């Protein structure tokens, strides 16, 4: 597998807005900060490993396709389903372990990108959810 | 197979270097010419306002306006604090503003609470109140008028009669610019246009002019690599074409077309009436450059291999080309010596048809208009200027008296004096006949000028626009007592560079709506169907919307998705498709003056109809000359008015984006100096400093959001027991839609 169209818009904008001069090459003195808006926890040595792997020539400019395998090496292993039930946990408000339905229809609807109704009826409906139940999302994570 | 452009876009001083003289000359009178500096006498007025809001709290009469003027104080008091980091200032103007709060809480609690709910989301919190019609009403301006019981400074008396339509026109750098950027997403009902007494005024362009007079002069600078500066070794070709008139497929122009076996055709081009072989070495250079370079840029054109470029005796050329119909054209075309120049080229065939050609389906015009524009504005952005696509004239009457040369200027507003609307163009219909754009892809490069010769006094720019380098005089500027030219206008030499650069995209974009224009009406003039005039009307209307943003996802860098509709929020696109399905017919010639009013009205909804006074030509329509249609009545503006809306909703988008991001920038490098510990201050500061952050963001975007939440909890980690009271909410839902964002991503995979 590789990587979505969403994540290639997302990777793009940013890398696009980060080039302080609107060339094509972003500057390596400042990639770390870029890779946090990109959804990235980085350490130091992580960021001096990439570094030295890319700018071994010692230009210092890093461009579209070069940043998204190097984005990709970042994204092998990261998150798992502990980083998706911590996402999810945000929502759980008394720590029981269950979410609402109605409320993650409003979320899922309203914010980020916005789904169809049939997409997340299905995502209700598929999960074997009761609804006038609530949403084990610990089960759910390992149910997806 | 690095993909990296040659450009590199930075800052200078000012452009007034080598400029024209600043001085007008009448009737053998010298003057002279002065410039009002603009940020200056606004920082007069801003400061002039907040000795009226003095004033009038200090008068107690605060029930003499109504509840929305009031509520409209308070909140712009409260950004203004906030976007001031004088701190002797700050405290000066939180005190004046308290009182009103005072007021508003205590009798109104209704409003009052709606306020509350503002001063929570974002602290800018002038700017999401200010996002409808409220703006309409100049609640600034009057009450100047009504409490500056002074004499006016002149300076200030001319900028306020200039920019007289808004209040938003008075805010410090920042906060205009995110509301110039935040005035476009799904929450705005916002539309730049009033009715006053039956007297419509647009301001669509006052708004792009108030944002571009606050920018930094942009400079360009080539890297040596360029073509435009690396001094190439001339062509060596000993290839040499024995012609045969047995393969003659066409001639056209000055350029001669044969068969190939391989389905191609390879062209011969003779030169022209008076041009040298300068033109020829340089399309050469230029084709031999833009094939080297093809992996780079990422060009998606089928572009022409150039093979030879040589002279030959005019005998053969003249004995070869006689078989065809149109020699007696052809034979004009070329000059009279006898030892003509000549540059041969292979191309596919798709290069040869003229994109408005009507032997083409909706699919391959859309994919073909679609590469088109990709290639031009990937090309832009290297360095490369088009300036000579297609030669849209306003007028022959003045050709070389009048400044502009009859040059049309797609943003006719903004590079003149007292010139508002777009102007009519003139024989239009073969104005574009020969239009560069091919089914294939670009075509004729030959005529391509450095970007760099935009910023600078080059014989284009001292050709074409002089009366911008010149500076503007008008009969009523003119000051007696001082005998020198003060304006508003004047300070655009300095700044004249960046109305360069967005006239280049501005009249881009409308060499393909009339090419699209063209298309339309020469395959829908054989047609009976209605349902399918409309359905091939929608589709052209479409593919333009389509074609500006792929526009500004090349210049700014916004995915196209959201880019779209942060473009349909201005130009509702069926306006836009009706007007062209109009005005751009025969159809309406064979009509009265009451079923005219009639289609007019049904057409322009909430604008008022479309008042001329010529007489129409049966089967042509408008006409000067009386065979050739045109745009418009005489000297008046052009009926496509939502294709106007639709430019300068083009350019404050692309400006009013990355002026925000510098804005961005600046803040950023600002509030790490405060983390890392250089810049030492408190809690307060620092969640403040976060708060801006936030609030300078582009609009309906996410990451920028999800950087600040890092910042923020990196922030509070730093201040441990300092208070959160006012800060929890707004990072809370950017918190909720990091999390919803996740949630989303990790879903798709309900596939196999
Ligand atoms: N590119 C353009 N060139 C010329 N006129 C334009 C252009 N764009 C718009 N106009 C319109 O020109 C109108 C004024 O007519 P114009 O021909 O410029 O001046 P005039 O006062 O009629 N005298 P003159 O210039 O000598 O013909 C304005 O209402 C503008 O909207």
């Amino acid at each position: 597998d590789q990587l979505t169209e969403e994540q290639i818009a997302e990777f793009k904008e940013a890398f696009s807005l980060f080039d302080k001069d609107g060339d094509g090459t972003i500057t390596t003195k400042e990639l770390g900060t870029v890779m946090r808006s990109l959804g990235q926890n980085p350490t130091e040595a992580e960021l001096q490993d990439m570094i030295n792997e890319v700018d071994a020539d010692g230009n210092g400019t890093i461009d579209f396709p070069e940043f998204l395998t190097m984005m990709a090496r970042k994204m092998k292993d990261t998150d798992s389903e502990e980083e998706i039930r911590e996402a999810f946990r945000v929502f759980d408000k008394d720590g029981n372990g269950y979410i609402s339905a109605a409320e993650l229809r409003h979320v899922m609807t309203n914010l980020g990108e916005k789904l169809t109704d049939e997409e997340v009826d299905e995502m209700i409906r598929e999960a074997d959810i009761d609804g006038d139940g609530q949403v084990n999302y610990e089960e759910f994570v390992q149910m997806m | 197979v690095k993909q990296y452009y040659f450009a590199r876009r930075g800052e200078t001083s000012t452009h007034d270097t080598s400029l024209p003289p600043p001085v007008k000359v009448l009737s053998g009178r010298s003057i002279p010419l002065k410039e009002i500096p603009f940020e200056a006498t606004r920082n007069e007025l801003v400061q002039i306002y907040l000795t009226s809001i003095d004033k009038l709290i200090k008068s107690n009469k605060l029930n003499s306006i109504p509840s929305q003027q009031i509520a409209s104080h308070y909140l712009f008091l409260r950004s203004l604090a906030n976007s001031e980091t004088d701190g002797i200032k700050k405290n000066q103007i939180l005190s004046l503003a308290k009182p009103l709060g005072t007021y508003l809480a205590s009798k109104e609690p209704h409003v009052w609470k709606m306020i509350n709910e503002l001063i929570e989301k974002s602290e800018y919190p002038i700017i999401h109140y200010l996002k409808n019609n409220r703006a309409h009403s100049n609640f600034m301006l009057a009450l100047i008028h009504e409490y500056h019981k002074e004499p006016l400074t002149k300076n200030q008396s001319a900028f306020v009669q200039k920019f007289r339509d808004s209040s938003v026109f008075l805010f410090p750098n920042p906060i205009y610019t995110a509301w110039l950027a935040h005035s476009y997403d799904e929450d705005s009902s916002f539309n730049p246009m009033f009715r006053e007494r039956l007297s419509t005024n647009f301001y669509h362009s006052t708004l792009t002019d108030n944002l571009l007079l606050r920018t930094e002069p942009k400079e360009v600078t080539l890297s040596s690599e360029h073509h435009y500066k690396k001094e190439k070794g001339p062509i060596d070709s000993s290839f040499r074409y024995q012609m045969s008139s047995d393969r003659l497929l066409r001639i056209q122009g000055r350029t001669l077309l044969f068969s190939t076996p391989q389905n191609d055709v390879v062209a011969v081009k003779v030169q022209k009436k008076g041009e040298p072989k300068s033109t020829l070495e340089e399309e050469f250079e230029m084709a031999d450059y833009l094939l080297k370079h093809q992996r780079r840029l990422d060009v998606h054109s089928k572009l022409p291999q150039p093979l030879g470029q040589y002279s030959v005796k005019k005998s053969e050329i003249l004995e070869i080309s006689r078989g065809s119909l149109d020699f007696e054209r052809f034979k004009t075309l070329i000059d009279d010596s006898k030892d003509l120049e000549v540059y041969v080229y292979k191309a596919p065939q798709s290069y040869f048809t003229y994109l408005h050609d009507k032997n083409q389906d909706l699919e391959d015009l859309t994919a073909s208009v679609k590469t088109n524009v990709h290639d031009l504005f990937v090309l832009l952005r290297e360095g490369i200027v088009f300036p000579q696509l297609a030669d849209i004239f306003h007028t022959h009457f003045g050709e070389d008296e009048r400044e502009d040369k009859g040059r049309y200027q797609a943003l006719v507003q903004l590079l003149n004096v007292l010139q508002f609307q777009l102007g009519r163009i003139d024989k239009w219909q073969k104005a574009v006949e020969y239009v560069n754009l091919r089914s294939s892809g670009l075509a004729d490069l030959g005529d391509s000028l450095p970007i760099t010769s935009l910023f600078t006094s080059s014989d284009f720019t001292k050709h074409y626009f002089s009366e911008l380098l010149t500076g503007g005089y008008h009969p009523t500027f003119f000051d007696k007592s001082s005998g020198t030219a003060n304006s508003l206008f004047t300070g655009k030499r300095r700044l004249f560079g960046n109305y360069l650069y967005l006239n280049t995209i501005a009249e881009y974009l409308l060499v393909i709506q009339l090419t699209l224009g063209s298309y339309g009406d020469k395959v829908t003039r054989d047609m009976m169907d209605k349902p399918k005039k409309e359905a091939v009307w929608r589709e052209l209307a479409n593919v333009m919307f389509t074609s500006c943003a792929e526009a500004i996802h090349i210049m700014t860098g916004i995915p196209q998705s959201r880019a779209l509709t942060l473009l349909k929020q201005r130009a509702n696109i069926e306006k836009h498709f009706r007007q062209t399905q109009f005005w751009m017919t025969p159809d309406y010639s064979k009509l009265d003056e009451d079923t005219l009013q009639m289609e007019q009205y049904s057409i322009y909804s909430g604008e008022p109809e479309y008042e001329f006074t010529d007489k129409l030509v049966s089967g042509v329509g408008l006409s000067v000359d009386g065979v050739h249609q045109d745009l418009g009545g005489y000297n008046r503006e052009s009926p496509l008015r939502e294709l106007e809306k639709l430019l300068y909703a083009t350019v404050t988008l692309i400006e009013g984006t990355m002026q925000l991001d510098k804005e961005f920038f600046k803040q950023l490098e600002q509030v790490e100096k405060i983390l890392s510990g250089e810049i030492k201050t408190d809690a307060n500061s620092c969640f403040e400093a976060v708060a801006q952050l936030l609030d300078l963001a582009r609009p309906g975007c996410h990451f920028q959001k999800r950087l600040v939440l890092s910042y923020y909890e990196e922030a509070k980690l730093k201040y441990p027991s300092a208070p959160t009271d006012a800060y929890d909410s707004r990072f809370q839902v950017v918190a909720r839609t990091n999390a919803a964002i996740t949630i989303q991503r990790f879903w798709r995979e309900a596939r196999k």
